[PDB]
């Protein structure tokens, strides 16, 4: 498969024009992205919105003007010529016939497969407010590529200045433990019991995680040999805890010297 | 899986299923004869006139009797030993996948030559050389132990069957339920 | 009190022994009186049935009793590593 890398400038810029148009839940915003789709890692360095209009009672009604897209491509050649149209994004959680049929419309001006994006305006759950989806002609199915967030040296720190240890790092561990619990229980209970969907295609991938207390009890005897490195870490740390007494004993000379000067 | 493409009559579906049946007789690849059950193949044919060979081999894997299927076939496919060799492989592949998650709830990975002997209806000498043939074909990865009479094999290839591992996937998460309390409260107290 | 002392140690040290050593080493007089000590915890004397008299069984799965344990909880084991949190802060 391929990979997706989107800078944080593109993600937040897509959310701004959503509120600036006073778009409610009955309407959704659609836009296009720019970058280099030739390599295996899709990078999105730019984004632009579009005047998308849709009826809430009909999924077959949409408004898409390619003349604004043709003009947008001509306006970008005077700014950044290295950028080409790699696909298109859209807002809203729901996927209806409006966004599914237009995927072939952007294909005329896009050499690669248009990369579909769902931008969550409320940012509900985990990370990644925007998900990168790709479609296949062979049956069509929406698959998510390993979308990541990365930018340049000045772009990553630039948002840090605008926004501005061991126990805190362990807090995110428990959040990932409940992610394993809540994702499997809610999904597996939907396939079983009432309303069996067509499946056993996905089940092969699900049980592929469980084979390799989720992993292996056969290494329990060998685990004690793997735990030895943990016991070794306590060998030096016992002296490291005593190494704090080195400075603790040296600092005793300071206060003892203060009693002499006093 | 494609309904609109390849539109043929009812009589041609049985001839197409006949080619699908004889193709899976000589190889174990791509699941087993039970793969065509969920696909619109075995349900579109008739259970008589030697079109039930796909259904007879479904229960023949658990029963492990070659004489039942050999009496319902002709001399064409019964004169080749490859049919009997690869049929016994699918019978073992079901048992080889019982080492991780099938029956045992504790996910303890163990297999003995005595358990596979009763499943494949073979003595202890034939099952030792039979496991090597299944590993050499690229089915599963692992080794065996002749000294302690043990077989250690992992699980790789998924199957089409369901309902055996459904209860355990939730039961393995029950052990995660009891782990939310002790480390959840003590970490927030720090 | 003497017969409640010696045989405590016979658990780990002595693997097996017939009824001859029970009458001799422990100095028991009447037969079948040991059977009265054999009632509840099931003494087929043939090899080692002990742990009824002279303390108790070995049980298994010791957790959440006193100080540190083995199987289920790594937290109190981690608490020693987390003990420096309150000291440094």
């Amino acid at each position: 498969h391929e990979k997706v890398t989107i800078a944080p400038l593109v993600l937040l810029s897509a959310l701004d024009h959503y509120e600036r148009t006073q778009t409610k839940e009955n309407k959704r915003c659609v836009g296009v992205i720019l970058g280099d789709a030739n390599s295996s890692t899709i990078r999105v360095t730019n984004s632009f919105a579009l005047p998308f209009e849709e009826d809430e009672k009909n999924s077959d009604v949409w408004f898409l003007d390619h003349n604004y897209i043709e003009n947008m491509n001509e306006m970008c050649k005077k700014i950044n010529a290295k950028e080409k149209l790699i696909g298109w994004y859209h807002s809203g959680p729901k996927l209806r016939a409006s966004d599914l049929k237009i995927n072939e419309l952007f294909k005329k001006y896009t050499q690669n497969n248009p990369l579909l994006l769902i931008v969550d305006v409320k940012q509900q759950g985990v990370g990644l407010p925007t998900d990168a989806y790709v479609a296949i002609e062979q049956e069509k199915t929406f698959l998510h590529l390993p979308c990541t967030i990365e930018a340049e040296e000045a772009e990553e720190i630039g948002v840090e200045h605008l926004l501005r240890i061991r126990l805190t790092n362990q807090l995110k561990s428990l959040k990932g433990l409940q992610s394993k619990l809540k994702d499997v229980v809610e999904y597996l209970d939907k396939v079983i019991n009432k309303e069996l969907p067509i499946n056993h295609t996905i089940l092969g991938k699900l049980q592929d995680v469980f084979n390799l207390n989720n992993l292996q009890k056969a290494l329990t005897v060998k685990t004690n040999d793997e735990l030895m490195v943990i016991y070794i870490s306590n060998l030096v740390r016992s002296i490291i805890a005593f190494d704090d007494l080195i400075e603790n004993k040296i600092q005793n000379k300071k206060i003892q010297e203060q009693r002499v000067k006093d | 899986t494609l309904e609109p493409s390849t539109s043929i009559t009812l009589a041609e579906r049985q001839q197409l299923a006949y080619d699908l049946s004889i193709s899976a007789l000589l190889g174990d690849k791509i699941y087993n004869f039970g793969e065509l059950l969920h696909h619109p193949i075995m349900e579109t044919i008739v259970n008589d006139s030697n079109y039930d060979w796909l259904f007879q081999l479904l229960n023949a894997l658990t029963v492990g009797d070659f004489d039942k299927f050999d009496s319902l076939i002709k001399v064409q496919i019964s004169k080749i030993p490859i049919l009997a060799q690869h049929e016994s492989f699918l019978r073992q592949k079901i048992c080889l996948m019982t080492l991780i998650e099938t029956v045992f709830v504790k996910n303890i990975r163990m297999l003995s030559f005595e358990d596979i002997s009763k499943a494949t209806h073979l003595p202890k000498d034939n099952v030792e050389h039979l496991v090597m043939r299944a590993i050499s074909l690229g089915l599963l990865k692992g080794s065996i132990d002749q000294v302690n009479e043990l077989v250690t094999i992992s699980w790789v290839q998924p199957r089409i069957i369901s309902g055996d591992q459904i209860t355990k996937m939730k039961d393995r998460l029950v052990e995660w339920n009891d782990q939310v309390e002790k480390l959840g409260k003590k970490m927030e107290a720090r | 009190a003497i017969r409640d002392e010696i045989a405590k140690n016979t658990e780990l040290s002595y693997d097996f022994l017939p009824l001859s050593n029970i009458k001799a080493l422990l100095f028991f007089n009447n037969e079948k009186e040991t059977e009265k000590f054999a009632l509840e915890r099931n003494w087929p004397i043939v090899n080692s049935k002990v742990y009824f008299n002279n303390q108790s069984k070995e049980k298994a799965d010791y957790e959440d009793e006193m100080m540190h344990e083995e199987d289920q909880k790594t937290n109190i084991i981690e608490k020693a590593m987390d003990y420096a949190i309150s000291i440094e802060n």
